[PDB]
């Protein structure tokens, strides 16, 4: 088959700039002068969606085994992934993908906590949710504690794509315990490292109150 | 306008095979052949073949072993995938797609359809338990925890719909064969709880529809 190797995995890209994304392919997909190469944009959730065909925002450019696409200017409804893709031979083949990012302000958690439910604890179970909404940049990390202890067993993190709107994150992480350990301790804390502040966000709750 | 609209999300066990399906409108649909595109995570997305609606030939890709048949009812304009003998690496989003020129000569995949999810699974369908997530006495945040259940999808809302704006429902994550996604939505605090806020859960594989009012703490 043709290898397609897109690069980079991810990149970072300012309202208005320009984004440039790489992709190579094993063997020439050209012949006659025609580009027998396709890239596709795919949002989260939907289809991929046909782009560019052939070598006016999104621009294809390349020749041979090289290839690039161009988005100029990036507005913040292009955050996607973006596929290259070969026409030059059966089997069809897809490049692994580049994610487009775009760069906002720093924006920091806006970190909510939940106590268990009093229908899951009739049930048994006590999950203790944490969320942490609309922050740039997309690196952060959640520590648990139990009564001032770190807890990692039980811990279950999800996070969402970068919204197509505000160019924020968001993150839940759902530290989970049963009914017989969560009353038998009184605080809970979800504490948030950010790039946003030198100390971390804490949120946290006592299990009595 | 063109659409391709595929059938719904399969859970069927090891080793079966599952048939999706594909219909288009908008078009003429023998005027164009379909690809079939598999998709098993975020950054993969593999060509199965493409199928002539007109003649019925077919090019596969042959990491597929043979298994999968491409066939139509040209009546009805659509197009089927059979893919048999179906292990876990067979769980996937699978799309088909026109065959269609925008450049002369250059294969292109120009309308698609929405995807079917395949999953493979021995696992047994289980309803969600729907657990509402209160704060204490700006703006206020609410959760809904859908809990324990299998297969995916559900389906979150807030006020059944009306309230869309501000929420943020989360991928589902997998332990011990049960499914746990969480949904946040944040509202103005001179909003709730003055006025209702409701989580809608659907869960068509089991047929579980559930609405848990959030309620302030007592």
């Amino acid at each position: 088959d043709i290898v397609l190797t897109q690069s980079p995995a991810s990149l970072a890209v300012s309202l208005g700039q320009r984004a440039t994304i790489s992709c190579r392919a094993s063997e020439s997909v050209d012949n006659y002068g025609i580009s027998f190469m396709n890239w596709f944009q795919q949002k989260p959730g939907q289809p991929p969606k046909l782009l560019i065909s052939a070598t006016a925002r999104f621009i294809g450019s390349g020749s041979g085994t090289d290839f690039s696409l161009n988005i100029h200017p990036v507005e913040e409804d292009d955050t996607a992934m973006y596929f290259c893709q070969q026409s030059k031979e059966v089997p069809r083949t897809f490049g692994g993908g580049t994610k487009l990012e775009i760069k906002r302000t720093d924006a920091a958690p806006t970190v909510s906590i939940f106590p268990p439910s009093s229908e899951q604890l009739t049930s048994g179970g006590a999950s203790v949710v944490c969320f942490l909404n609309n922050f740039y940049p997309k690196d952060i990390n959640v520590k648990w504690k139990i009564d001032g202890s770190e807890r990692q067993n039980g811990v279950l993190n999800s996070w969402t794509d970068q919204d197509s709107k505000d160019s924020t994150y968001s993150m839940s992480s759902t530290l989970t315990l049963t009914k017989d350990e969560y009353e038998r301790h009184n605080s809970y804390t979800c504490e948030a490292t950010h790039k946003t502040s030198t100390s971390p966000i804490v949120k946290s709750f006592n299990r009595n109150e | 306008q063109v659409q391709l609209q595929q059938s719904g999300p399969e859970l069927v066990r090891p080793g079966v095979s599952v048939k999706i399906s594909c219909k288009g409108s908008g078009y003429t649909f023998t005027d164009y052949a379909i690809h079939w595109v598999k998709q098993s995570h975020a950054k993969s997305l593999e060509w199965i073949g493409v199928f002539s609606t007109y003649y019925g030939n077919t090019n596969y890709n042959q990491k597929f072993k043979g298994r999968a048949t491409m066939t139509v009812d040209k009546s009805s304009s659509t197009a089927y995938m059979e893919l048999a003998r179906l292990t876990s690496e067979d769980s996937a989003i699978y799309y088909c797609a026109r065959k269609s020129y925008y450049v002369d000569y250059v294969d292109a995949m120009d309308y698609w359809g929405q995807g079917t999810s395949v999953t493979v699974s021995s696992a047994s369908t289980t309803p969600p338990s729907v657990y509402p997530l209160a704060p204490g006495s700006s703006m206020v945040t609410l959760g809904c925890l859908v809990k324990g259940y299998f297969p995916e999808p559900v389906t979150v809302t807030w006020n059944s719909g009306s309230l869309s704006s501000g929420v943020h429902t989360f991928p589902a994550v997998l332990q011990s064969d049960l499914y746990t996604l969480s949904s946040s939505v944040t509202v103005p605090s001179s909003t709730w709880p003055s006025e209702t806020v409701t989580c809608n859960v659907a869960h068509p594989a089991s047929s579980t529809k559930v609405d848990k009012k959030i309620v302030p703490r007592d």
